[PDB]
């Protein structure tokens, strides 16, 4: 994010009370879940500087419902599933 | 109306001159220009009776023209008030102008502050707290301005000089460390500025050592002007702990207020050292003896039972007290500061963590990556 | 309001024998006259005598909230005794019990309010019991931080702190044991006697689930390390 987006949310602001802005990757490369939250916040500093705006990371998950689910599940037709206990832990212990 | 502005044309030597230009600008109908060239001469010193004479007609352009900001009304006022003496009269008519003066920039928040700061012969305590509490308040959205929180300071600090908790003064402090940007006054008053400051952010008690801001880099410039004791007696509460001699020279160098804080300061400083032993070494090996706190503190060892169980209670460590061989277990740390040359045996520590996992995991995989396929 | 004076007649019979723990929430009912008053001897000594019965009432989790809602009131920092009575609560630590003996021994001379030494010490079987009770108070609130904190302690150290001989120490070590709110572990002829700790599976709870419960942290350090970062870089 360049310093600019901090103004969009704060037009924003009119229409929600908290405006959180996601960050996304289109291109997947590095280094994990891709995209990003940041949420607007007021925090101040411990220097008691004027309030400025430095917007907190907010952890973001990917999760889905039930035809959100059915769609991609039957769209990976890629990898083995899991499978669980053998591959699934040590590819996790390499990533 | 023009008579009366022409018979305080003249204030003295020179000043008709650029009033020439004062009286053609009204005539133009620029209030604008007006204001910078007016508020110039109200800023320039003067008796002063010709702002006292020509802030009824500057009030009678408030009247018609209705626009004009306050900020420029209360920049004035506080030089009429200077004149005046009597700051009864100047809040009668200050909250006159605050009540008259409407616009979409907040004008509570520099009303306020003019008040707070014409509120110092009042002489204090009755309402200060109350308009000071409603200054940060409406500062709050939104605070873009950045000039009025300097004088939210001034209220703010004004209403520390009771004494009038100590650790307070150095959150004030801050704010206006972090208020203004540039300095553009001189250090001649900042050095005795960051003295008191040091001197009442080392002798609170709810901050013990906080040696990180000790070193911020707007201060320590203001530190360089003042004499070493200060900053080297402010390196033994942020590593020392004793430092004997330091925590005396702190005494030499300043006589007052210290012998009601002296004793606290030492027992900042013995529980200030319980996480720097155990952080020091690499360790853990997190369990100490009594003979190690006892010597380094100087305490019995009846004492060192409150103090390390003061430090439990501070939140700078969690650990238990063996009293058999009366051995002290730390657990965990309180961080504090760090150093240079400490990110790169930082790099040293973090990248034998990457080849320990690369390699191993990739030894672990190394067998299984044939049974895949 | 007669009725909220009746309970000024009840505190008579729940106060009277058994009962320390019953006058916890109605002395804050008898409280609540001088609420309505209008009034300044009953009411300062409903002050102080509401806030000195915490050492009579044994130690439990609802007395530590109790004193908490009356804790922070204007009107109850004035007196000093209040400052010893906090004092001796928050953070603990130590304190020499004569001291004690001195701010509980000046209340009698001290007053204005009577109230508090009549109903503590007005009573002579009454006062003892108080008295002893007080040091039963005081030693388990050495023995709740110490026992928290072994690991193992020494016989001869237990009876220097504790301002009372070895055979006290294992008295008050005992009835407090029969109470299990401390497993302990006492042998004199040793001299090594010690409290706590888990006592727990332990092999799996303890170390494994503590362990990486830090791991927890050590998994999260560059999450929130990055975050941090990014904070202090972007405001400046």
């Amino acid at each position: 994010l360049h310093k600019n987006d901090i103004a969009i949310n704060e037009l924003m602001k009119r229409y929600c009370p908290n405006s959180v802005l996601v960050i996304i990757d289109v291109k997947p490369k590095d280094l994990g879940l891709p995209t990003e939250a940041y949420i607007s916040v007021e925090e101040v500093h411990d220097d008691g500087t004027p309030t400025s705006k430095t917007f907190e990371h907010v952890t973001s998950e990917i999760g889905a419902e039930e035809a959100e689910e059915v769609g991609v599940e039957h769209l990976l037709r890629d990898i083995k599933d899991t499978t669980v206990g053998t591959l699934s832990q040590r590819i996790t212990n390499q990533v | 109306v023009p008579g009366f502005l022409q018979q305080s044309q003249s204030s003295g030597p020179g000043q008709p001159a650029v009033w020439h230009r004062l009286e053609e600008l009204y005539t133009k109908k620029l209030w604008h220009q007006l204001t910078l060239q007016v508020l110039d001469f109200v800023q320039d010193p003067c008796f002063a009776q010709g702002d006292g004479l020509i802030k009824l007609y500057e009030n009678f352009i408030s009247e018609f023209e209705h626009r004009v900001n306050p900020l420029s009304l209360v920049e004035i006022i506080l030089h009429v008030v200077r004149q005046m003496t009597d700051p009864n009269v100047a809040l009668t008519f200050l909250e006159k102008t605050r009540e008259k003066v409407k616009s979409s920039d907040e004008a509570v928040i520099l009303c306020k502050t003019a008040i707070g700061a014409l509120k110092l012969n009042i002489g204090d305590l009755q309402v200060t707290k109350e308009t000071i509490e409603d200054v940060e308040e409406m500062l709050n959205n939104l605070p873009g301005v950045t000039s009025v929180h300097s004088r939210f300071y001034d209220l703010s600090s004004k209403y520390y000089q009771t004494i009038g908790n100590h650790a307070s003064y150095y959150k004030d402090a801050l704010r206006f460390l972090g208020c203004v940007d540039i300095k553009d006054l001189p250090v001649s008053e900042q050095q005795e500025r960051a003295f008191t400051l040091g001197l009442a952010g080392l002798l609170g008690e709810g901050v013990f050592n906080f040696g990180e801001l000790l070193m911020h880099p707007v201060l320590e410039s203001l530190r360089n002007t003042d004499r070493q004791w200060l900053i080297d007696t402010l390196y033994a509460f942020n590593s020392g702990n004793v430092e004997r001699f330091q925590t005396l020279k702190t005494a030499w160098g300043q006589q007052p207020d210290l012998a009601a804080n002296e004793a606290q300061l030492l027992r900042k400083i013995q529980l200030l050292c319980l996480m720097e032993m155990t952080f020091t070494r690499p360790a853990n090996h997190r369990q100490l003896t009594f003979e190690e706190i006892a010597k380094s503190a100087k305490i019995t060892v009846n004492e060192v039972e409150l103090l390390v169980m003061k430090a439990l209670s501070v939140g700078l460590v969690k650990g238990s007290i063996d009293e058999v061989d009366k051995r002290v277990h730390m657990t965990w740390v309180q961080p504090r500061v760090l150093d240079l040359q400490q990110i790169k045996g930082m790099k040293d520590r973090l990248e034998f963590w990457c080849t320990d996992v690369k390699s191993m995991e990739m030894l672990v995989e190394h067998q299984a990556h044939d049974i895949l396929t | 309001k007669l009725k909220l004076k009746y309970y000024n007649l009840m505190i008579q019979l729940d106060q009277h024998e058994g009962s320390y723990l019953s006058i916890c929430k109605h002395y804050r009912a008898i409280y609540d006259t001088p609420c309505i008053q209008a009034e300044s001897e009953k009411w300062q000594q409903a002050l102080k005598s509401v806030v000195l019965y915490v050492i009579l009432a044994p130690f439990d989790n609802e007395q530590s909230d109790l004193v908490h809602r009356i804790s922070g009131d204007k009107k109850l920092e004035e007196i000093p005794k209040y400052k010893d009575l906090l004092k001796l609560f928050t953070t603990m630590e130590l304190m020499r019990w004569s001291t004690l003996v001195e701010d509980y021994g000046m209340e009698l001379r001290k007053g204005s309010l009577e109230s508090p030494a009549t109903d503590v010490f007005g009573s002579t079987e009454e006062g003892e019991k108080r008295w002893k009770d007080l040091k039963n108070r005081v030693v388990e609130h050495n023995i709740r931080i110490m026992a928290k904190y072994y690991t193992r302690i020494t016989m001869k150290r237990m009876a220097q702190l504790l301002d009372l001989s070895v055979d006290e120490s294992e008295a008050f070590l005992s009835n407090l044991v029969v109470n299990k709110t401390i497993f302990a572990k006492v042998d004199r002829l040793a001299g090594i006697i010690n409290f706590q700790r888990p006592k727990d599976p332990n092999n799996l709870l303890n170390d494994w689930s503590q362990k990486l419960n830090s791991l927890m942290s050590l998994v999260n350090k560059t999450t929130h390390l990055i975050a941090k970062e990014e904070m202090i870089h972007n405001l400046q």
